[PDB]
């Protein structure tokens, strides 16, 4: 019974290990799904901060387009030059408010730096788990050999 | 009441002038002063009218010190002395009727009788029928008669003259002499001056002679 | 008393002399009229321009931008307190919704807060002073900087200083021109009256040689001066109106382009009465000076 | 022959008459001079303004807002291309870096471009034409619309007009003021000489009653007019030279506040000489008309 | 050598002064016309000097029609006809020595000749002193004397006078008559005129009569 029972016990142990091996492929699939979930989040986050340059360029062009006016052609044209000086500080406030918006984008960039350093850590964990699957692959090769004795 | 007490006047730059001339009080009678008129004797006549204040001495004609006279009260004095000068001047471009009888308007009388008064005054002088012609284009001698009559229209208490009939027709001089005598009849002090010896020898004068600015001597009824 | 005859004679003599040789009197009246019309015209133009004085001021207003969190009632309270300042003309309070539209209109960018959660534009107010200068405005800004709820005061000092110079330049020009014109008018009237008075000397000489008085020799000249003054006033008052009417043809076009009615109305009857009275008085004073000079020259000395 | 003797006698007589009465015949010499300051003045002021020709121009500038991406040498080429094309004076190009410096000079719109990668600000060109009119400048803008590397033209048509209207009012005002001053100057100069001449209507009668050549009665009056003219010219020169120095104490400040150095220059020596000759010529004209009236009514009739 | 040929001038509104008068005058004689200044004598005097043209008729003075004479030719004529009017007109504020030398200054002549001619004229008019005196501030008659002298300084071919005498002492008028006759002796026509009948028989002269603007006849030494 040495050929039959000893091989059957080894095959049963291999199957018991293969159960946890299937479980670890399942958790690997979950980890990969959340990995692409985070990757898409980072890509959509990097889609932002481009509207930053767009809006900043629009405001800069507008400011230059109306920021060159001799004040003697403002009072004489009923433009009521009480303005064009408030709206200069209005532009200062909107530039500091867009600097607060850009500080939200700095939160974006710092969160991206953190969610890049730690995500590189989960790529290190990904290499480690690829290594541990590399350890968990000789089971099938063994089962191939002890299948014949069964 | 013409009174002089050692009066003396000197031009600041013209010449030396008159010195220490005096008279006495009088009223309503002829009194020549002319004497010798080699130099300009109009200085005394000008001095009477308060036109020029004396340089030295004191005088008074109505109890008033002419040395201390104010311009405010000067024209209240010159209003009752009919005066005729030599180089007489008249208001040109004004009718002769209005030119004469001028002091009456200053004195102040109703208009209607001024016409008859001036008519009588001009009738006293030989001139007539020329009561509307202008002083210009009027013959000389007649206009000086108008100047003479300017000082006779009203009734003055004193009359003055410089040189009547100096070179006029002697026949015509009798009329103005009679006019002066007639105005003397009502009582008018006369200080007529002239330079013709033959005439001044008459009319019962009281003349005095002045030369070199000072009284020379007394010529009482020569 | 019965001295009204003197006035009657003086007035009839003055009228008779003035109506003789009309051209000589007319030219003198016209010269005096023009010379008087000049400064009066300048003054009238200045008064008419003064009607729009609100545009020159209210150009450099100090902004008092408040904090981002502010109660509306607190806003009206601060508005009232700022209004209590003796050195302010007017106060206002712009709102965030109004400020957004104001920025959109001038900027031309249109949509502004594309991906911005909340509006950061804070409530703003405006303050306007009586006078514009580099020192008083700075002092008032320093005074306003310590209000209970204030954080900034955006005054453009480079511009306010230019406004002071561009308004002071006009003042000196008007001052000098007025002085020059008044001097010219006085000299012209005085010299013309002096010449006409000097024309007659023999009359004064004879009147003073005979028993007279100052009034009886001075009255006819006073009447003549008054008549010349009245003639000059009437001539001047009938020419300035035509000049203003002719000039009004151009100003209405500019007023319409700005979109308002600013017709140059001129010569109210009160001003004409003042003008003619002034001319009469000036002539009357000139005659009394000219006569007094000659009368003093004949002093007994 | 005897011409020189009579001419010298007339000159000596005129000098004796002029200097014979100090404190008189000088108010005449001053009134005839100050009234010459007004019309001769405002001509130096107009000349000084006309010298400053950069304010009437360069006030309505078409902004050729060039494309965002264009090589600098190509922009320069377009610069001389516009320069050679007519209806312009000067065309200049502004670099992107200079544009950023100008935008950064203001307190606002700063401390944020450093985060922005590159300059989005495109180069600009300023063009200054000669004529200021709606139709001509509109045609100029339309012609400049079709260029290979232009994005848009920036000018306010309401401001293109409404500026040709303010100039017209000034032109009409200046024209009217000049006419009004010239008329009063001529009238005063004529009238004063007429009044002086009329006081001597006895010498002419006696000179003409005895045999007298026509010029013999006119010469001394001509000299009397010329001397007064010369004196008035001298006084007017002095008064202008002082008044302009008074005025120049404020305009230089305003010119220095902006980036420039412009100042009112004093009366030029050539202009001063031309002024004192233009016043003498009123004599020999005013006298030649004042004596022509007495000389025609004393003619046989 | 003046000739009158039916000359009569009519006022536009006032009255008639002259009516078709005519007479002839030779060169070397003196003519003494009588009449009345208010009746047209003064107008007749003014008529010669071309100050007013006759309304009707033709006039000859030296061969020229005064009816149509250019205004630029009158001064070339009036500078050789001395004249003295009834009333004197003098240049005020000009000294007598200068004021008396107008015709010579007009003619053009070196100053020393003017001075000696004036000096010679003064003894003829019998005035020694007050040569530099003002024309004003002088006695009457002296102005009339210098008015006479203004027509004597030069040598006029024809001179006209109006009533130089009649209102003065006849012995004074003797000098005026003598100087007139003396200047007549040199070869100067004289047309002295007066309305005094006494002077008619004093000397022999071809007189003429005028009344109411009309002439009756001409009588020699009436």
């Amino acid at each position: 019974s040495g050929v039959q029972k000893q091989l059957k016990s080894t095959e049963t142990e291999m199957g018991d290990l293969e159960k946890q091996i299937k479980a670890l492929q399942d958790e690997l699939d979950k980890s990969e799904a959340e990995l692409k979930r985070l990757d898409g989040e980072k890509k959509k986050l990097q889609d932002a901060r481009i509207e930053q340059q767009r809006l900043l360029a629009i405001q800069a062009r507008a400011a230059y387009q109306s920021g060159r006016e001799e004040y003697l052609k403002l009072l004489l044209n009923q433009e009521h030059p009480e303005k064009f000086s408030r709206t200069l500080t209005y532009y200062d406030y909107i530039n500091k408010a867009r600097l607060e918006q850009l500080a939200s984008f700095n939160e974006t960039l710092r969160q991206l730096a953190n969610v890049e350093q730690d995500i590189s850590a989960q790529k290190a964990e990904q290499l480690s788990k690829q290594g541990e699957l590399d350890s968990r692959r000789e089971a099938l090769a063994a089962t191939r050999k002890e299948r014949q004795q069964a | 009441m013409i009174r002089f007490e050692q009066v003396g006047k000197r031009y600041p730059n013209g010449h030396v002038g008159l010195h220490e001339v005096s008279f006495r009080v009088h009223r309503g009678e002829i009194l020549f002063v002319t004497g010798h008129s080699g130099a300009g004797k109009s200085t005394l006549l000008r001095l009477i009218l308060a036109m020029e204040r004396p340089t030295s001495g004191k005088l008074l004609l109505g109890g008033q010190d002419l040395g201390r006279i104010t311009t405010a009260q000067i024209p209240f004095l010159r209003r009752q002395i009919g005066v005729v000068f030599q180089n007489h001047q008249l208001l040109t471009d004004r009718t002769v009727a209005d030119n004469i009888a001028l002091p009456l308007q200053i004195l102040g009388m109703p208009k209607p009788e001024i016409a008859k008064r001036v008519a009588s005054a001009l009738e006293r002088v030989n001139l007539k029928e020329k009561g509307e012609a202008l002083p210009s284009d009027l013959s000389t001698g007649q206009q000086q008669r108008v100047g003479i009559a300017r000082a006779i229209v009203h009734q003055p208490a004193l009359l003055l003259a410089d040189e009547p009939t100096g070179n006029l027709d002697p026949r015509l001089a009798s009329e103005i002499m009679g006019v002066f005598e007639d105005i003397n009849r009502l009582g008018t002090t006369v200080l007529i001056a002239s330079h013709d010896l033959a005439l001044i020898a008459r009319m019962r004068h009281r003349m005095l002679t002045l030369q070199r600015g000072r009284i020379i001597a007394d010529r009482e009824d020569e | 008393s019965a001295y009204l005859e003197s006035h009657r004679a003086s007035l009839v003599d003055s009228l008779r002399r003035l109506f003789g040789h009309p051209f000589g009197s007319f030219f003198t009246c016209l010269v005096m009229g023009i010379t008087l019309s000049l400064p009066m015209g300048l003054s009238l133009l200045l008064n008419n321009v003064e009607r729009l004085g609100g545009s020159w001021q209210r150009a450099a207003q100090i902004s008092l931008f408040l904090d981002l969190k502010t109660s509306e009632n607190q806003g009206q309270d601060l508005r009232e307190q700022i209004e209590r300042l003796p050195d302010v003309i007017e106060a206002q309070l712009i709102s965030r919704e109004q400020a957004l539209s104001e920025l959109q209109e001038q900027s031309g960018l249109g949509e502004a807060l594309k991906e911005l959660p909340e509006n950061p534009l804070p409530p703003v107010i405006s303050v306007t002073p009586k006078q514009i200068d580099r020192a008083g405005l700075e002092a008032l800004r320093q005074q306003l900087a310590e209000l209970p709820h204030v954080q900034q005061a955006q005054l453009d000092l480079v511009w306010v200083e230019r406004l002071s110079a561009i308004l002071k330049l006009g003042e000196r020009f008007v001052f000098g021109l007025t002085i020059l014109l008044v001097l010219t008018l006085l000299l012209v009237v005085g010299n013309t009256i002096r010449l006409h008075i000097e024309n007659r000397r023999n009359e004064i000489e004879v009147i003073k040689l005979v028993g007279g008085t100052d009034g009886y020799v001075r009255r006819p000249f006073l009447y003549m001066g008054a008549l010349y003054g009245l003639g000059a006033g009437i001539l001047s008052w009938a020419l300035l109106a035509y000049s203003l009417n002719w000039l009004n043809g151009s100003v209405v076009n500019l007023s319409g382009l700005y979109g308002s009615d600013f017709g140059l109305q001129g010569v109210p009857l009160d001003d004409g009465l003042s003008l003619t009275v002034g001319a009469v008085l000036l002539g009357w004073v000139g005659a009394w000076l000219a006569v007094a000079r000659h009368l003093r020259e004949l002093a007994p000395r």
